[PDB]
DNA sequence: AACCCTAACCCTAACCCTAACCCTAACCCTAACCCTAACCCTAACCCTAACCCTAACCCTAACCCTAACCCTAACCCTAACCCTAACCCTAA
DNA sequence: TAGGGTTAGGGTTAGGGTTAGGGTTAGGGTTAGGGTTAGGGTTAGGGTTAGGGTTAGGGTTAGGGTTAGGGTTAGGGTTAGGGTTAGGGTT
């Protein structure tokens, strides 16, 4: 059957060139090569933030399922407003 | 005589930062050569010491008693006391592993 | 059986004659060998291994009697020290005789 | 051709083994050359220490009336004498409890 | 997809995940890093380099307030 | 050289009100001056009879600085520069 | 009716004669089996752990923690308190030198 | 596949009951409410540090099964020397 | 009277070397050279001291980089044996690599 | 004796990779010395100088 | 003295057993050497002792202000029964 | 995987132990003058070492035999369960 449950290897699934394309829509033309592990470290903190804000309205509603409209309310609060993937 | 009669607790916070500031030795050098030398007696006659050996054990029994004065001073204050007695120091010994 | 096993030491047989010399009708179970055997294996690394670092400094290349008496003056206490620095001399006399 | 083939703790009269004892000296790499004299003194120190750990044992079981020693008496014997108690002073034995002491403000006193 | 599933782990077990919820969040992260690089990029320009580097990275995140 | 009581009253109340204020104590009372001369003569006795015993191994008569900071190193203690 | 309530600390000074003369391990062996397997898998994943393993972690562990208690009931008896509280426990570790 | 739950005991099984059994062995007559989640604070430290010496020890001889003479041989660099448990 | 000179032997050189990369414009005083040239001789008697009793438990007789790596993974602490076991991982590849 | 190329300069470290064999020889640590550990044991002394000199 | 707990057994019945028995493996006598801890003038230096001084440091009072201690209540919180019935043992 | 018995897990309750406050008195603190001893120097002479050739006995070491120590195993000698009786007071 399925006997294994996700380790914590996740947080370096994003490889090194994701990071290199990232950031090549951002300007950025040499990057040097001690940023690859910050950029896992300013991603790690944020999908935490958001995450926990996301579970807290879940279970008021006493539910089981994280939708779309959770992560949507979670993300007005912190600072951002996406617009499009909700209601 | 309308003086600087400092209050009792002026002229020890003065002090405390003055020695903590410092790398010289506070005993005093003669009176202890001969500490050194009247527990040597016994052990065997005649023990001639060298130079730096009679420092080397001053710089080891005066960075020992400036250990022990830190944890008796963290004890007296777990009573609500400011004046080390000697019943701290005797407190410090134990738990540490020393004298039992 | 076809295994071959190395098999392994143990100075469990010796602590069981010295138990009988002391006292003759008392017996030891075998979780208290367990605690006695280590015991004979760790004053024999503290006893032999003082003897290593005290050869070195004085530049000398071989662990004789002498280095195994400073070794017990050192890593042993006060009167079970001089009861058995006494104690070996002794055997070590009657060896040289045979 | 040889004749008698006397064994060395026999001649030293010493009940340890002085045999087993000069191979681990030469072959744990403490010094290149072990003196004959040598194993001789380790086997006599190492033999009176054993036994003052057994006798001491022996009598506290008695006292239980128990005819064995097993680990609770040899913690009561090492942990009472004072020498014994400052060599093994960091050592647990296992399944040892504590000695019994109970300190008098807790004890009530009235 | 894991690395979502893996921090929901601490804050409770049993959590089911809509397609959806994935989606949101590989389009805000996503945006939180492109934005993080430019403002690092203008900070590097300002020293005469012309690289990012680990320090860039935390005067960008002083001065718009997050770290503290 | 002596075998007076000069060598526990060496350490006299000024030095041993000076070396504790190089550790926080802000007031000291009148007993501990005494049982500070007591627990400096122990230690010293341990350090010093460690430093014989290395002292006879190889015949010398004089006590050398290498000989107190191996004694030192056995107890816990380590000291690093009076000697090598 | 009889209550037979001894007084508050009395069925305790029984409890403490008692538990000091006997040896057996006082934490069950099936949930502290699982505290050493959580805090192995950091370290690697896939260890396998004989029995022997978790029976001498047991036996320190409880050694450890017997020691830590009775050093902080030392420091209690010092101030005039007759009961152990989370402040004591820091100044036994910050004295033995662990911090 | 996988047991429901994967909190791998979290410093669980110490329960105010066993607290209260390895205290009265110690001496202390009166606990206080708070020791509890201290006492799950320093085991917490120590079977930690024991471990990460244990698994170092087995990772050099390649095997993936921790022995005993490894917890042994771990014990005695921090300090205590078990005697006899593994031997 | 002539030569009848010991050459006494430390690694003293090799530490005014290192203050002449890391923090040119700067020179050590006599004691400092002391209680320099007296650490360098106790991590090399700590990691060489794990390394032959590793060595023994394992029953084998030669100690590889893998046993003075091993040492470095346990003496040294966090942030220390990490920014340790790579600068060796590197210095030693050059050596195998370049000829 | 071709020519002479000291054993540190070839791995590039500073603290010698000569004097560390003679020691851990002479110190009768262990029968076979090796040559992976000379090299690797003159680096993980040299990173430790260059934290407590900077 | 409400009426609660402490101390003889005694059957009960597995693990320390003496063999006992091979037998496998590690010591011992018997032959080789080498090498070093003994040996010695010497010549060198460095520790000990003695002498002088003198000026910062200890010593011994006086005066008075805090801090250590002992009560005083009192009031929160940690103790001691009680149905569970959940979970850890115990095989297998 | 059963299954079963007991361990932990909830309630109340009353006592007792922190804890805050309010006086009381010796005890360190803080200055101020006397009376040194603990530092420096310089000589000098004895007191312990640093190499250095040189034996000779104590090791090592590599051949034999062979002895002693290390596994396996029925059946008895403690040794705990297992109930009564005892026995301590203990609220």
């Amino acid at each position: 059957k399925r006997h294994r449950k996700v380790l914590r290897d996740n947080i370096q699934g994003i490889t090194k060139p994701a990071i290199r394309r990232l950031a090549r829509r951002g300007g950025v033309k040499r990057i040097s090569g001690l940023i690859y592990e910050e950029t896992r470290g300013v991603l790690k903190v944020f999908l935490e933030n958001v995450i926990r804000d996301a579970v807290t309205y879940t279970e008021h509603a006493k539910r089981k399922t994280v939708t779309a409209m959770d992560v949507v309310y979670a993300l007005k609060r912190q600072g951002r407003t996406l617009y499009g993937f909700g209601g | 005589k309308k003086p600087h009669r400092y209050r009792p607790g002026t002229v020890a916070l003065r002090e405390i930062r003055r020695y903590q500031k410092s790398t010289e030795l506070l005993i005093r050098k003669l009176p202890f050569q001969r500490l050194v030398r009247e527990i040597a007696q016994d052990f065997k006659t005649d023990l001639r010491f060298q130079s730096s050996a009679v420092m080397a054990l001053q710089e080891a029994c005066e960075a020992y008693l400036v250990g022990l004065f830190e944890d008796t001073n963290l004890c007296a204050i777990h009573a609500k006391r400011v004046t080390i007695m000697p019943k701290d120091i005797q407190l410090a010994r134990r738990i540490r592993g020393e004298r039992a | 059986k076809k295994r071959k096993r190395s098999r392994k030491e143990s100075y469990s047989v010796y602590v069981y004659k010295v138990l009988k010399q002391v006292h003759p009708d008392t017996g030891i179970s075998s979780k208290a060998m367990g605690i006695m055997n280590s015991f004979v294996n760790d004053i024999f690394e503290r006893i032999a291994g003082e003897a290593s670092r005290l050869a070195h400094y004085n530049k000398r290349s071989t662990i004789t009697s002498r280095e195994i008496q400073t070794a017990v003056r050192l890593l042993l206490p006060g009167e079970l020290a001089k009861h058995a620095v006494s104690e070996g001399t002794k055997a070590v006399t009657k060896y040289t005789s045979a | 051709a040889r004749a008698k083939a006397k064994t060395r703790s026999s001649r030293a009269g010493l009940q340890f083994p002085v045999g087993r004892v000069h191979r681990l000296l030469r072959k744990g790499n403490y010094s290149e050359r072990v003196g004959a004299g040598a194993p001789v003194y380790l086997a006599a120190v190492l033999e009176y220490l054993t036994a003052e750990i057994l006798e001491l044992a022996g009598n506290a079981a008695r006292d239980n009336k128990k005819t064995r020693i097993i680990p609770r008496h040899l913690q009561l014997a090492i942990r009472n004498d004072e020498e014994l108690n400052k060599l093994l002073g960091r050592v647990t034995i296992a399944q040892g409890g504590v000695l019994p002491n109970i300190q008098a403000v807790l004890l009530p006193k009235k």
